[PDB]
């Protein structure tokens, strides 16, 4: 799935 | 929501605080294929403080995740070059990448089609110079960027926008300008929205033909955000 | 000079009198493809771009302008100005396009060209837009002008700053007229900024529009001379 | 050019 979801909720 | 509650103030100084870092780039005269790995290196590590930027943007944490990821994917070469411009005010026909990468018109001619874009976005640089362009006006366009540019692909993020017109109008106020004199820089300002998009419209186009060229590699993460304009 | 001396009514008057026609299609509800879909709006964005020259020339300050400027500013805001008159057309149209008095064309029907359900979206939503916000005709002509000028400039010669010049004008219009409607001065900077957003989209729209047009090319009715060389203008 | 001419006219 996409890395802006990991750094948009870390 | 809590940035409907803020005063006009009390926005400028959480939108001031959240400004993201200048980043320096990697550091000889420059071929195609290292000045793009200087830009999309530079790029990419600019998209890691830029969502933390937006986290900071007073209502973008209100909304769903979907809703964020929306705004970013759209808005992302936008609000890289309207920093970018807002940089290089100072530095008249020179765009200042960063602190240690300030490039020229000529060094845009290394690339192909680099030019055009570089010229629309000197041209950009020199119309926010003419303008006497403030940092807290800058920080007002660049946050509207974020929430006007996925927006219509919602009530909450026009109440944001609204907010934040509401916060440019109070700085015009306060540097003097007449009620006359506010409409016209309040248009002014948000028309250069409209070129800003239609750059990147056409940086978006150029790297992705970079993409299929495949000089250089780019980041995953960079690659994502270029794949969600297709 | 003209253009400067006109009053905010007379900018009003001038622009709802330039307005062009609502053109015709060759459609035939008799026959159902995608190319014959394709050749139809064409076929009409053709028709109607020698209206639009002949609008431009009656914008106030537009033919105070070298020529070499008119054509670029026609070059790139043309697309930008038929879609905003669509979409203004289609206003009281919800989930439909009204390309044409007799060519209304909603979602699944525009899904039969490639790549067109995308910006038959993004024309929707624009229209929808100026549903909410209950758009007036006397804000619609302002705005249309606004793209004509603005769209082009950021592309010795002092006639930027006379554009400017043409460019504040037309927004102390769009002012008077919100003031006219009995909003509050908040309320009328929130529309003001509400109205010149929307040029943002549709100048994303344009683009997009612009780049499956080339495409159309490439790829097949083709498209009239004018349109090719309007094309040409953009790659 | 078409637009060129078009302005004239
Ligand atoms: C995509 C792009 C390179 C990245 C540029 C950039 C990087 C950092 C930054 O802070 C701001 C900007 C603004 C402009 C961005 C460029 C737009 C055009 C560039 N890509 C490109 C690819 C192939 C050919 C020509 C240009
Ligand atoms: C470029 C376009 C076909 C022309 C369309 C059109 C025609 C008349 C009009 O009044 C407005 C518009 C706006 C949308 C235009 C289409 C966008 C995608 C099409 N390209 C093929």
């Amino acid at each position: 799935h996409k890395i802006l979801h990991r750094l948009l909720q870390d | 929501s809590l940035a409907l509650s803020l005063t006009a103030d009390q926005m400028v100084s959480a939108l001031l605080d959240a400004e993201p870092p200048i980043l320096y780039s990697e550091y000889r005269p420059f071929s195609e294929a290292s000045m793009m790995g200087l830009l999309t290196n530079l790029a990419d590590r600019e998209l890691v403080h830029m969502i933390n930027w937006a986290k900071r943007v007073p209502g973008f944490v209100d909304l769903t995740l979907h809703d964020q990821v929306h705004l970013l994917e759209c808005a992302w070469l936008e609000i890289l070059m309207i920093g970018l411009v807002w940089r290089s005010m100072e530095h008249p026909g020179k765009l200042l990448f960063a602190p240690n990468l300030l490039l020229d018109r000529n060094q845009g001619k290394c690339v192909e089609g680099m030019v055009e874009i570089f010229d629309m976005l000197l041209a950009t640089s020199s119309r926010f110079r003419m303008m006497n362009l403030q940092g807290e006006e800058f920080v007002c366009l660049k946050s509207i960027i974020l929430l006007n540019s996925g927006v219509y692909t919602k009530d909450h993020i026009h109440r944001v926008l609204d907010k934040i017109t509401d916060t440019l109008i109070h700085l015009m106020a306060k540097a003097g300008l007449t009620l006359q004199q506010q409409h016209q820089r309040l248009a002014q300002l948000l028309l250069i929205l409209s070129h800003i998009r239609h750059m990147s419209n056409k940086g978006m186009e150029h790297l992705y033909s970079m993409k299929c060229k495949n000089v250089v590699p780019l980041s995953d993460l960079l690659l994502e955000m270029l794949d969600a304009h297709r």
